[PDB]
RNA sequence: AAAGACCAGGC
DNA sequence: CAAGTACTTACGCCTGGTCATT
């Protein structure tokens, strides 16, 4: 009927007006390219040779456009249409058309997209304004899109069959709008949390952790190779931190060149012991923590997520605030290029050797698990003889479940601590956990020590069968194996009951992921549609569509959230 | 023991499963009788006397690996993986590529991928013997290196050896079938398979018709490119209107088999199969048997690939960062078992709950062959020649190619077709359609404060339109532009008319409202 | 005659029942092909439980 | 125009608009007998 | 804090707790065309038709629907040519 | 034609009542891989609507042990509702209880 | 409002800069005279940015205060953020 | 389907070593000994012969299109 | 479908040049050699040979993009010794070394076979 | 400021393997020689296939690719065969290609194995490594396979069919003395074939004044170029590339200066 | 195109008065026939009224010069025998 | 060929 | 003025095949 056409999604108002299908847009699978700058998008020659941008044939570029016309549509750096002033369009694809190639001022030539053209790159679950960023086209062979890895985080991307959308602005005005508003370097720091969105992620972060130790000394040739990749290098080779015996540079010394300008920063590495700041060696750091960057030189410290990542006060954040968007873009690209080309020498891996511990630690983990099992058996026996008083606020059964969960979680925590403390300083799992590139302590604990309690609906594996979790158990077996504790670690392999319990836990997670999406998306739409038209007027008062004063000053102070940062009052706390 | 003895002689003894069941040995238990059944997972550990847990077992399980279904039994060492990775593999195995049926030559089916050189896994599960996975493999064993070589494998991507793909690695054929049916619909309206001449059919397309034979069908072997005509066909209009079948855009295949028959109604019926050899490029998708999925980031040549002291350059390099968070360990143990099996010469066992295949046992067996017990190998950089200071974990892992190829996903749009109703770009890649600028995109752009780009996307890029609106009443006015006689019936106005540029979608919205008696007046004063 | 019931492939009523591998290959059917699908208007249809 | 029968494989010369019928085989499926024009396969 | 502040204000500004839902986003004194994009469409348009409600086209969804430059950033100001500054300086063409 | 239509279109019932009829039964056997053919021939479909937000009907019940694969289930909004048989599972064909 | 009593931000906002650059670039592409000397640049956006830095754009931004009054600010008066 | 000539990882011809592999396995030897007797020292080459499936025998059972 | 032809890494098409020399203005007597249709095989050996020269203060090479086929070699020498001279001398030295190695290997094969 | 003086000794020289050690040379030059082994050594490989009849179960592109990977003995005529890109004639000529013909129809009940012995060439020197036989296809009764091919000269950069070598085993510093790879636990790594250390000790002591030299090789042919020819032609090609680069650089310097 | 290009500053909704509907309608007497076409050609007063819009993808309508792109589609009207509620 | 429904799938 | 009822809404994008009706 007439009403069903004008309805919600797939209707008219939302399916054809507030959102509509657009021209000059392409899509293909994205694929990593660490060589491309942060503000570049790798575009195949087919997408470029199809998408066209109209350029007014000014007398400055009548020659270049005439050559593009002469190329035709076959040659890639060519053109498809000539739009003469009266609106008539002459098509270059069909026949050479030798009398229609004439160009004068005021005509338009629909040239194929070339390197440097500003495009808007989109990942369809567009949640924040850092999800549609302006890139610069670079044409690369093969038929995939290619974007830098630090741009993976803002898009929430991952190159596993992922696809992105490439919108090409067509007028000069919209090109300038995207260039001055939504380029990647300008959107390093989001106003959502006054933190950077893009950080050194994945391989380059792990190699930065390995490259910024006191261990790493670089010879002359490796220094030359690394310094070739700095786009911001002034051409001066720094004097090595080690001279006569054999000129050897240091990883931090080369990283000092990457750091833009005169940036000051103080951070703490992940493995920074708590007592160093209070004890001596506060400024000496035996473990080489406490990153201190002074005058743009990395004086000391191991760089990890806590300094080169998307946290407040990170070195990338300080770079954006102090230096600017252009220099910070150069910083990102240089870090990636130089650190990847050093990682070619150093290398990184993961394997079975990193998921196996010493026999002593296996013994300690097994003993802790058995002690926890004996404790839970004792608690079951105590509850069966009615020697357990009901904790205030909980019934007896909930008190027993809390006791069992406490014992098993304490066991998992202690076993994981033992496994973590048993990792070799060369361990790849530990390298990635300390680097923060990909991993967590619980992941090491599960792959080495114990997988842990498996929970469904927040409680232990529920009694699906009649008073028994599986047919293989006796009724009313509340012991750790029966109700969901997976004693075996991932490497040790899980017994069938533990396998089914892990299937139940993982399935719970999957169901949550697949069922929360509708509610979250609907909530986002309601939020946007509630305040879509609310803006800061030129009198610095925040007003809605009916000029109703919402906030007298935006955010009660009148300052945008990209520039603010955390500071300490230094007068609120101290005594009189 | 007698039952197993007669089953080992299953041939020439006429002892089957039904004899085993009829002898009172095995019993079917349904779900609600399983409640009143106490089950022993394995005999050798539960029946025997120990510190007793249950002394009243009523049934025992044949092997606990039968809980897993058909697609999840191909997972090697699935008990070591995180369960969501097993689910991802279960989904991915159906999308793997291989010989789907041994008589694909006769069946003319749409979207038929046939892999070139399938290999049966070197780390196999016993269940795979009954799924016939050995007889129709979907995948191939690749010398997988877990290394971070040049950053083109970061996130989930992989680095595929160009030389391997050069020698036939993962190469596949994509058979696509096109079906056309002659029919008699009207009295004088007749469809017929015949080659259209240049001037006999009123409807024509810029395609090339020279490949069609006298019958209107291309003979096999003809190298048909995109837009080329496959089955010549035209309808006698009440002189003729062509209705021949073109190819999909950017295919560039070769005809395999062209078939003529009669359909149910007795008309002439044609089915044409075109094969396109799809060499693995750097947009294609590859997945392990453990949920480790990724696009081929880049295709380095053999010299560029790192090499062992022996000369084994990895065919696929996967990211070390993929593993630790998702805790896929069947991949690592499967690489170890693949190395030990390829060296030893047998096909290793990856049955889930075996308790006689430990990591340490595989490691010792690997150390017995001159390799590192953990599977590591000292690797040399192919560019500079230097040893890589960190030893790379190299092992033969079963990787399977997926149906998701980039040449079946890449689309570009620049002023193509429009829908009949909305006058906006069509929906889809096949209809030369355009990407959608949904509501979330416009919310993002508003957040940017980008009014002009938003207007271009939602006005100029899509349907642009011009209407004439009366000034006295906002109802659109009759506008004869060539005669320049702009008249608004309803107030007899002929002079006070203004031109409004609005999207055609908004014009349709206003007219649809007018057909519901609502008058959306567009007043410009 | 009152109708035509579709016959599941490799059912007791299919013409492929009880045939050896050589016979099926003479009929251009794959011996490994499980069966269990109907053929309706040329397409293969599987009835989900 | 010669078509190869799908069962007996004996090539039959079937004219246009004639019913698709294999002589001496009684089979209604026929095939097409690849063209004599020759295309080049780069062995890459 | 400013994002939470703006949400909490856009609720508790009109004097009553305004839920971020069809009852409160479509209850305010906005235009029919802004309400018509959020969960009611034909109902809002019918009400506006009945009571002769007028949309002044001040919001963003309104101008997006008509394909006009919405008063967002790069839309909240109008540029004008400056005649005096065209003479001053060098001008080649 | 009733049997043919119901098997072909997938809407289980009379043609005139397509909207009220069950859909998604009698799918097309996907023949990309042999494992896909087998998984399609051995598949179970919970008739509950895929748009339900209740987690319980999608969770892996304990009673699926040995009857339904604990792992194989399509991601997305059809998770836990389209299931696949375990290797040993057999579905009773029927017997008159005389 | 009049030329006097301009109560607004002396700084040029990012949206104002974006739109002034776009409009000036289109004017330059449409054979408009270029106020600053050009060192052989043929990109209208690049010429526009050169003019903006030199503060020689013939554009007055009309900022509409919410009460309906407008303030006209020449591009040369505003201080560029970059 | 057919034996892959030119082992992927390195390049050694393993396309003439399949019939000999089958004969050797059929006669006496274990798989490892048969692979050694064919001079496939590197395990990448061994993965070709060892893990191959000779589907061309299944394909050849079907009657040809033309006789 | 957007595959570069396989002969796009060594074959020079019509118009582009094998070698180009550009002076780097930041630092004195330091030039930049862009070699087209060449890869690490030549760049690494050139860099290593250059680093043998005592009068070379900086010598490095890089491939700007693996999908592209181009080498950039930066050569900075001591004054009174040009980077062009360093490049040509290093190439001649590599030529001489390869000639010596080929003669020695021919001696080795003649000695090994029936010797 | 001059070149080093490499000394080569050959340990093993068989019909399919040369195992040689090159001393007093840098690491980059050894690696470059190794890469020219794989990449830049010319060879004759089938790169044009025209199929008149193919009734095999393997389709035309399949058999074309199988033909391409068939090694063809290009021991002698490769140096005297000009590239098709650089030849005067269009298509193919006897100085730019070698013509092969295959024509096998299976009439017997037992399967007919179409193998490399059925590739009939015209140049007696280029024979598909048949002084077993590489299997092309298998045919049943009535199936037919006839094709005409031209083999060109190329190297491994263009395609791996021209790659002359199976595994080129390159190794230096077998007893880890330059610490170029820090073994995490030294004791558990197998000693190299060229290890010169005692069993009890794990790695050689660190040599801070050292640099890589004495690079060990194992050049394994694919039956096309004998290993000595592979290595000699590799040094020849590398020297030719550097000579051409020097010619271009001298031309550029003269043009600019 | 002689009319000025004027942007919309206000949308005033309202209910189409019957007199407004009859005057704006390009069909005289109302649509009185159910047949879309009668002889293979659009029938005046049918649902496919040639005056109501531009059809056949090349032609031009009666009301203006259609071209199928210029013509916005002109409204018709049906005179109900007895009035009826608007749902 | 067209839009309608369904199905399967990708992120 | 309570107790009763009915109505409207429930992520974004993208890919393919199938079928009935026109
Ligand atoms: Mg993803
Ligand atoms: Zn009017
Ligand atoms: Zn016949
Ligand atoms: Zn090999
Ligand atoms: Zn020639
Ligand atoms: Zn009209």
């Amino acid at each position: 009927s007439l009403k069903q056409r004008l309805k919600g999604k797939e209707g008219r108002v939302r399916g054809n007006l507030m959102g509509k299908r657009v021209d000059f847009s392409a899509r293909t699978v994205i694929t990593p390219d660490p060589n491309l700058s942060i503000d570049q998008v790798g575009v195949p020659r087919s997408i470029a040779a199809n998408m066209t941008f109209a350029e007014i044939v000014t007398p400055f570029n009548i020659d270049r456009l005439q050559e593009l016309v002469r190329r035709g549509n076959s040659q890639y750096p060519g053109a498809k249409y000539i739009i003469r002033d009266n609106g008539d369009r002459i098509d270059l694809r069909f026949h050479p058309k030798p009398s229609d190639l004439h160009l004068q001022t005021g005509y338009k030539v629909e040239r194929h997209m070339c390197d440097g053209d500003i495009v808007i790159f989109n990942r369809q679950p567009t949640l924040h304004k850092m999800s549609m960023m302006g890139h610069r086209v670079r044409i690369l062979p093969w038929s995939t899109f290619r974007l830098n890895l630090s741009v993976t985080t803002p898009y929430n991307a991952d190159f596993d069959g992922d696809e992105m959308n490439l919108h090409l602005p067509q007028s000069l005005e919209t090109r300038a709008e995207i260039q001055e508003l939504a380029m990647v370097p300008r959107m390093i720091v989001t106003p959502q949390s006054n933190r950077p969105v893009m950080g050194i992620v994945q391989d380059t972060l792990t190699a930065v952790r390995k490259f910024t130790k006191r261990d790493v000394f670089l010879e002359r040739g490796e220094v030359m190779n690394l310094l070739m990749f700095l786009s911001t290098w002034d051409g001066k080779v720094p004097q090595p931190a080690i001279l006569k015996p054999r000129p050897l540079w240091t990883g931090k010394q080369i990283f000092s060149l990457i750091i833009p300008g005169h940036i000051n920063c103080i951070r703490t590495h992940s493995t920074h012991p708590d007592d160093e700041d209070s004890g001596p060696y506060k400024h000496i750091s035996p473990g080489d923590t406490k990153v201190v960057v002074e005058n743009g030189e990395l004086i000391m410290g191991i760089l990890c997520k806590k300094s080169l990542g998307t946290s407040a006060g990170s070195l990338v954040h300080i770079s954006y605030l102090e230096m600017g968007h252009d220099i910070t873009r150069l910083f990102y690209s240089n870090i990636q290029t130089v650190i990847n080309n050093w990682l070619l020498i150093e290398g990184h891996t993961i394997g079975i050797g990193d998921s196996i511990a010493d026999s002593k630690t296996y013994q300690d983990i097994q003993n802790t698990i058995k002690k926890a099992k004996q404790d839970v058996i004792e608690v079951i026996e105590k509850a069966h003889n009615n020697e357990l008083e009901p904790t205030p606020g909980n019934t007896l059964r909930q008190t027993f479940e809390n006791q069992v969960n406490r014992i098993l979680n304490d066991a998992r925590d202690k076993t994981g601590s033992s496994a973590q403390k048993s990792l070799s300083e060369y361990n790849n799992f530990k390298s990635m956990v300390v680097s923060g590139a990909k991993g967590s302590k619980i992941n090491i604990s599960q792959v080495i020590a114990v997988v842990g309690q498996q929970n469904v609906e927040g409680k232990r594996i529920p009694f699906g069968f009649k008073h028994r979790t599986l047919p293989h158990f006796i009724k009313d077996d509340y012991g750790p194996e029966s109700r969901g504790f997976v004693e075996n670690s991932y490497l040790a392999g899980l017994t069938p009951t533990e396998f089914f319990f892990h299937a139940m836990g993982g399935r719970e997670g999957l169901i949550d992921t697949a069922v929360k999406t509708a509610e979250t998306g609907y909530i986002q739409r309601r939020l946007i549609k509630s305040m879509e038209s609310v803006m800061v007027k030129y009198d610095a008062t925040v007003r809605n569509s009916i000029n109703q004063v919402v906030q007298l000053r935006y955010g009660e102070d009148g300052l945008a959230g990209e520039s603010v940062e955390f500071q300490n009052l230094a007068t609120l706390k101290p005594s009189n | 023991k007698r039952h197993i003895d007669q089953l080992k002689e299953r041939e020439y003894n006429n002892y089957s499963w039904q004899d085993l069941v009829a002898s009172g040995v095995v019993e079917y238990i349904d779900t609600l009788e399983e409640e009143t059944v106490m089950l022993a997972m394995t005999p050798d550990d539960l029946q025997e006397k120990e510190v007793a847990y249950c002394s009243t077992y009523t049934h025992c399980e044949i092997h606990p690996s039968m809980i897993l279904g058909v697609c999840a039994s191909i997972i090697p060492f699935p008990d070591h993986n995180q369960s969501p990775r097993n689910t991802y593999q279960s989904a991915m195995g159906k999308q793997a590529m291989g010989v789907y049926i041994t008589n694909f030559h006769v069946r003319m089916d749409t979207l038929a991928h046939v892999l070139y050189y399938p290999q049966k896994p070197l780390v196999t599960t016993r269940s795979m013997e009954y799924l016939r996975f050995r007889e129709l493999p979907a995948g191939i064993n690749s010398i997988v290196a877990i290394a971070s070589y040049t950053g083109y494998n970061q996130e989930d991507s992989v680095i595929m050896n160009r030389s391997a793909v050069d020698r036939g690695f993962f190469r596949s054929v994509f058979y696509r079938s096109y079906k056309e049916q002659e029919s008699k619909k009207g009295f004088d309206q007749e469809e017929v398979f015949e080659k259209p001449t240049r001037e006999t059919c009123q409807g024509m397309r810029h395609a090339i018709y020279d490949k069609l034979d006298d019958d209107g069908l291309i003979a096999p072997g003809v190298r048909v490119s995109g837009d080329d005509v496959i089955i010549g066909k035209t309808v006698t209009l009440p002189t003729k209107r062509d209705c021949s079948t073109f190819l999909r855009t950017s295919e560039t295949g070769i005809v395999d088999q062209v078939m003529v028959t009669l359909n149910q109604e007795g008309y002439k019926f044609c089915k044409i199969r075109v094969r396109s050899v799809r060499i693995p490029q750097i947009g294609d998708k590859f997945a392990s048997r453990h949920g480790q999925k990724g696009t081929c980031g880049i295709q380095y040549r053999q010299e560029d690939m790192p090499f062992t002291c022996e000369g084994i350059t990895p065919d696929i390099i996967i990211n070390p960062h993929a593993i630790p968070s998702r805790m896929t360990i069947g991949h690592l143990i499967e690489c170890l078992q693949g190395k030990v099996s390829a060296n030893k010469g047998e096909i290793g066992d990856a049955t889930p709950f075996n308790d006689a295949v430990n990591v340490q046992k595989i490691s010792n067996l690997l150390s017995d062959y001159g390799y590192h017990l953990r599977g590591n190998e000292v690797l040399y950089n192919g560019f500079t020649g230097r040893k890589i200071t960190s030893q790379i974990f190299i092992g033969p892992t079963y990787y399977q190619r997926l149906k998701h190829m980039v040449d079946d996903k890449i689309h570009s749009r620049a002023r193509g077709p429009i829908q009949i109703l909305n006058r906006q770009p069509m929906e889809g890649r096949s209809r030369d359609g355009g990407l959608r600028f949904g509501e979330m995109e416009r919310d993002c752009q508003i957040a940017h404060g980008a009014a002009q780009f938003l207007r271009e996307r939602l006005f100029e890029a899509s349907d642009p339109y011009q209407v004439h609106v009366c000034n006295l009443c906002g109802i659109m006015a009759i506008a004869n532009t060539r005669t320049h006689t702009y008249e608004c019936r309803g107030c007899r106005n002929k002079t006070q008319i203004s031109l409004v540029r609005m999207p055609y979608a908004c014009k349709l919205l206003f007219q649809e409202l007018m057909s519901m008696s609502i008058a959306p007046r567009m007043m410009s004063v | 005659f009152i109708g035509k019931i579709p016959i599941m492939l490799r059912s007791t009523y299919c013409l492929l029942n009880g045939l050896t591998d050589r016979d099926l290959c003479e009929l251009n059917e794959c011996p490994l092909d499980p069966g269990g699908y109907f053929i309706i208007n040329g397409s293969e249809k599987v009835l989900i439980a | 125009m010669i078509y190869i029968c799908g069962e007996c494989h004996t090539e039959n010369e079937i004219k246009s608009r004639d019913p698709i019928r294999c002589r001496e085989c009684g089979y209604r499926i026929m095939y097409k007998k690849r063209t004599k024009r020759l295309v080049v396969f780069d062995a890459r | 804090y400013r994002h939470l502040a703006l949400l909490c204000d856009t609720m508790t500004c009109r004097g009553h707790l305004m839920a971020i839902t069809r009852h409160g986003v479509n209850r305010q004194d906005t235009g029919p065309l802004m309400k018509c994009s959020f969960e009611e469409t034909v109902d809002v348009l019918m009400e506006a038709a009945a009571h002769g409600e007028s949309d002044p086209m001040k919001g963003v969804s309104e101008n997006i629907m008509l394909g006009q430059l919405a008063p967002a950033g790069t839309g909240c100001f109008d540029l004008l040519l400056d005649a005096e500054k065209c003479k001053y300086g060098m001008e080649i063409p | 034609d009733g049997l043919k239509y119901s098997l072909a279109t997938g809407n289980w019932g009379d043609q005139k009542k397509a909207h009220q009829a069950r859909a998604g039964v009698s799918q097309v056997l996907n023949r990309l891989t042999f494992a896909s053919t087998l998984s399609h021939l051995r598949r179970l479909n919970s008739p509950i609507g895929r748009d339900g937000k209740l987690a319980k009907p999608r969770q892996l019940h304990n009673t699926l042990w040995g009857m339904v694969c604990p792992a194989e289930t399509p991601e997305g909004h059809a998770v836990g509702l389209v299931k696949n048989l375990a290797l040993m599972a057999y579905i009773s064909v029927g017997s008159q209880p005389s | 409002q009049a030329n006097q009593k301009r109560i607004t931000t002396p700084y040029m906002t990012k949206y104002e800069r974006a739109r002034v650059l776009g409009t000036r670039a289109l004017q330059i592409a449409m054979c408009a005279p270029v106020m600053v000397e050009l060192e052989g640049e043929t990109d209208p956006l690049l010429i526009a940015m050169k003019e903006l830095k030199a503060r020689k754009i013939p554009i007055i931004i009309r900022r509409y205060l919410p009460d309906g009054s407008y303030e006209d600010w020449g591009v040369d008066e505003l201080i560029i953020t970059d | 389907m057919i034996i892959p000539v030119r082992c992927f990882t390195c390049g050694k011809i393993v396309g003439n070593k399949w019939e000999a592999y089958l004969g050797l396995l059929q006669a006496e030897y274990t798989e490892g000994d048969a692979l050694d007797a064919l001079g496939l020292k590197r395990y990448c080459c061994r993965r070709m012969l060892l893990a191959h499936v000779d589907l061309i025998e299944k394909l050849l059972n079907y009657a040809p299109l033309e006789k | 479908m957007n595959a570069p032809p396989a002969f796009e890494s060594f074959l020079l098409f019509e118009g582009e040049k094998k070698i180009t020399i550009n002076k780097d203005t930041k630092v004195p007597n330091a030039c930049l050699f862009t070699i087209n249709k060449e890869d690490h095989t030549l760049g690494n050996i050139i860099k290593s040979q250059l680093l043998k020269d005592p009068q070379v203060l900086f010598a490095g090479y890089k491939v700007p993009h693996p999908l592209e086929h181009k080498i950039i070699i930066r050569v900075q020498t001591t004054p009174d010794y040009s980077p062009q001279e360093a490049f040509t001398n290093a190439i001649t030295d590599l030529i001489s070394e390869l000639s010596l190695l080929e003669e020695r290997f021919r001696v080795a094969i003649k000695d090994k076979q029936e010797g | 400021p001059y070149a080093n003086q490499p000394t080569v000794r050959i340990t093993e020289l068989t019909d399919e393997n040369v195992k040689f050690i090159i001393e007093n040379t840098d690491l980059a030059v050894a690696n470059s020689i190794r890469r020219v082994f794989i990449a830049e050594v010319p060879i004759i490989a089938i790169d044009w296939v025209q199929i008149d009849a193919n009734s095999s179960v393997l389709h035309d592109e399949f058999i074309a690719h199988r033909l391409g990977l068939i090694p063809l003995i290009s021991d002698d005529i490769v140096d005297k065969l000009q590239y098709s890109r650089d030849c005067t004639c269009e298509e193919f000529c006897p100085e730019c290609s070698v013509e092969f013909t295959l024509d096998v129809r299976c009439n017997e009940d037992q399967t007919r194995h179409v193998t490399s012995r059925d590739l009939i060439s015209n140049s007696p020197r280029v024979i598909p490594v048949t002084s077993d036989d590489i299997l092309i296809v298998k045919l049943r009764k009535g199936q037919e396979l006839r094709l005409r091919a031209y083999a060109k000269k190329g190297f491994g950069k263009e395609h791996a069919k021209w790659n002359p070598t199976a595994g080129v085993a390159f190794e230096y510093d077998p007893d880890n003395a330059l610490r170029h790879t820090v073994y995490p636990k030294p004791e558990e790594w197998p000693k190299s074939e060229y290890s010169e250390l005692d069993e009890d000790e794990s790695q050689a002591p660190y040599d801070p004044n050292g640099k890589p030299e004495r690079f060990y090789y194992n050049v394994e042919s694919c039956g096309s170029l004998r290993p000595e020819t592979i290595v000699l032609s590799a040094l020849s090609g590398l020297k030719k590339k550097l000579s051409d680069l020097q010619t271009q650089l001298s031309h550029e310097i003269q043009s600019d200066v | 195109s002689a009319c000025p290009l004027r942007t919309i500053k206000r949308v005033q909704f309202g209910v189409l008065s019957p007199d407004e509907l009859k005057r704006m309608s390009v069909t005289e007497g109302g649509i009185k026939y159910p047949e879309t076409t009668e002889g293979g050609r659009p029938k005046l007063g049918g649902l496919m009224d040639p005056r109501q819009g531009v059809i056949e993808r090349t032609g031009r309508c009666q009301t203006c010069a259609g071209n199928m792109t210029e013509c916005p589609g002109h409204f018709g009207h049906i005179e109900l025998a007895k009035p009826v509620f608007h749902v």
